[PDB]
């Protein structure tokens, strides 16, 4: 194919799962049952990446009220949690200390709730079967697998899955989630509930505290999913840009493209190479910009970043930093003013 | 981190990036449900962790009960002045998902490369900190002399930099775009 399509796309990192969204779509899904349906997928072929125990955002925009909104359902600090928790980089990525609380069930239940034409059962059925049935490891999952190959192959309980005679799986192999499938199917009848305050609940907080973790059912039972119904958005010509606020880095995106557009590149931009290499180190100098301020964002429940991100969604400040741009070199560190306090 | 882009018939749209962070997350798999554990404490900044020379930590982004750590994840959708949907687009790749979903974008919209080619094209990243232009494999090597003329010390990636998922309106209808760099493939009808 060449992936134009006259109705609807679905485009995942893996092509079952974007086959997956896209059989729901055709059996009268709504984007929202689409996006649920391959994400759980997705969860199984790019087991690396995301699922069920990790945390989402979505942006979603309705085309008949015209409006965007955005689903905050990333993992949150558990209660038991404090600064000064971590002594190593070992210590807060590898064990269950380094868990936070799951936010993705959460997440797809409100998607659901609000933009749903699907039974919530229907969403989980396809990856249901693929879990049992298996399916040959991909590009990616392999190449993860492979960078992660010590790791996996002395953890048992990672091995069960993810090694064939003891060696982690390659690509093409065959990759069953048995476990997964039984729990996917629980979540499908049960709901959203058996995760959080339900039949799974008190299994999940053996697992992570077995593995040195301070998550509990108290953890679980009070996680929310959050609706935002106003997301940043910025002006780009004739379009509105809708993405996702502080703790998501919507507004370091935003920064990057408003000092850009001051110079209104075009394919002009990367015509010659005179022009191409101006337009590229142009590039590059507004990423650096845009990154000194990220420094001062954090959730915004708990940091005041009104201001910071009033000053990364506005044209001026942009263009005041554009400005500082030289076209003939680069700089140093302290010349883009990073900030650690205010 | 992995990244999808979705729209359906009646042109609404879902951009979607979902994450246990690291690979593998925890590393903490369930023996009862399968469940693979996230390990995104580690996004929060750590008073005494140390992960850059000369870097220090970030206030802001500290651990409380309760608080969520800043991710460098940035799902977007572009809407045309007529309330139809122009761009649905995102990424996977720690801090580079916010320096490739501004290529990808850069890419489409100002430079007029077509979706699939906006994806695949060279990209390259710099964050401040660390002080350094990493560039892809087969970028434009009148780029890489263009930056080096220019005093950016580049280098380049050993694997590769973030993976895009994409769909564009065009004339046709929607084009879609999953990243070669993962292997992902779009589907529609
Ligand atoms: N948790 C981070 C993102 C973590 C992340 O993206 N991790 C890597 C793995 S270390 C990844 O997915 N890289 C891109 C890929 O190889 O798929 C955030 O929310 O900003
Ligand atoms: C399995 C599980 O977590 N069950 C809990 C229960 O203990 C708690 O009293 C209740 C309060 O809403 O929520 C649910
Ligand atoms: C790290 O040190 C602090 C302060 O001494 C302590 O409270 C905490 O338990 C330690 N954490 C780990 C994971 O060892
Ligand atoms: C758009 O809004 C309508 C009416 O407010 C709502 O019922 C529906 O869930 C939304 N449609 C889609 C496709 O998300
Ligand atoms: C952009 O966000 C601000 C605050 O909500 C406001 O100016 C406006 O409503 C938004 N623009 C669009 C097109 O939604
Ligand atoms: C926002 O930008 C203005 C200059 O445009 C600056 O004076 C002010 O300090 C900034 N605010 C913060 C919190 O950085
Ligand atoms: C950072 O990099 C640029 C060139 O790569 C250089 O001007 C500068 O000396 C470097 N060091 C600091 C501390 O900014
Ligand atoms: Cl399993
Ligand atoms: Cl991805
Ligand atoms: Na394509």
């Amino acid at each position: 194919d060449n992936h134009v399509y006259t109705r609807a796309a679905v485009a995942a990192d893996a092509k079952q799962c974007s086959k997956i969204g896209r059989d729901a779509l055709r059996d009268g899904g709504s984007a929202v049952d689409a996006a649920i349906a391959a994400l759980l997928c997705v969860g199984l072929m790019n087991a690396h990446s995301m699922g069920i125990g990790g945390g989402l955002f979505l942006t979603i925009y309705n085309s008949t009220t015209r409006k965007a909104e955005v689903i905050n359902a990333r993992e949150v600090a558990p209660r038991l949690a404090f600064a000064t928790m971590f002594n190593s980089s070992e210590q807060s990525q590898k064990g269950g200390l380094s868990v936070a609380v799951p936010g993705e069930i959460r997440g797809y239940e409100l998607a659901h709730q609000r933009h749903g034409r699907l039974p919530w059962a229907r969403l989980f059925q396809p990856s249901i079967q693929l879990a049992r049935q298996g399916f040959p490891v991909g590009k990616g999952l392999a190449a993860a697998l492979e960078n992660k190959r010590t790791v996996i192959e002395q953890q048992p309980v990672l091995c069960e899955v993810f090694c064939r005679d003891r060696k982690v799986l390659r690509e093409g192999e065959r990759l069953t989630l048995p476990q997964l499938a039984d729990t996917y199917e629980t979540l499908a009848i049960e709901g959203a509930q058996a995760f959080y305050n339900g039949s799974l609940t008190a299994q999940i907080v053996k697992d992570i505290q077995a593995a040195g973790g301070i998550v509990t059912a108290e953890d679980l039972n009070n996680y929310r999913a959050e609706l935002i119904e106003h997301p940043l958005n910025i002006s780009l010509g004739d379009a509105v840009l809708y993405m996702p606020s502080a703790p998501l880095s919507g507004p370091v995106l935003a920064l990057i493209l408003n000092i850009l557009k001051g110079y209104n590149f075009s394919r002009e931009s990367v015509e010659s190479p005179e022009q191409k290499g101006l337009t590229y180190h142009r590039i590059v100098e507004a990423f650096r910009f845009a990154y000194a301020k990220r420094t001062l964002l954090g959730d915004p429940k708990f940091v005041d970043v009104t201001e910071v991100v009033r000053n990364m969604t506005s044209e001026f400040f942009a263009a005041q930093l554009r400005a500082q741009i030289s076209d003939d070199t680069t700089h140093p560190i302290s010349y883009y003013k990073p900030e650690f306090y205010t | 981190t992995a990244h999808l882009s979705v729209v359906a018939e009646d042109g609404s749209a879902v951009s979607a990036t979902s994450t246990i962070n690291l690979y593998f997350g925890s590393k903490v798999r369930s023996p009862v449900s399968g469940i693979l554990f996230n390990n995104e404490m580690d996004d929060f900044s750590s008073p005494s962790i140390t992960n850059e020379f000369g870097v220090p930590p970030s206030p802001a982004n500290f651990i409380q009960p309760g608080k969520q750590p800043l991710s460098s994840m940035c799902p977007t959708i572009m809407v045309g002045q007529d309330g139809q949907v122009r761009m649905v687009v995102g990424a996977a790749g720690g801090t580079q998902i916010t320096t490739a979903t501004a290529l990808a974008i850069i890419y489409n919209l100002w430079f007029g490369y077509d979706v699939k080619r906006a994806v695949e094209e060279p990209r390259l990243h710099n964050q401040l900190l660390p002080n350094v232009t990493t560039v892809e494999r087969n970028i434009d090597q009148a780029v890489t002399a263009a930056l080096e003329t220019r005093h950016h010390h580049t280098q380049i990636a050993s694997t590769f930099i973030a993976v895009v998922q994409a769909i564009v309106r065009t004339a046709g209808g929607w084009a879609a775009a999953s990243d070669s760099r993962k292997g992902g493939e779009p589907a529609g009808y």
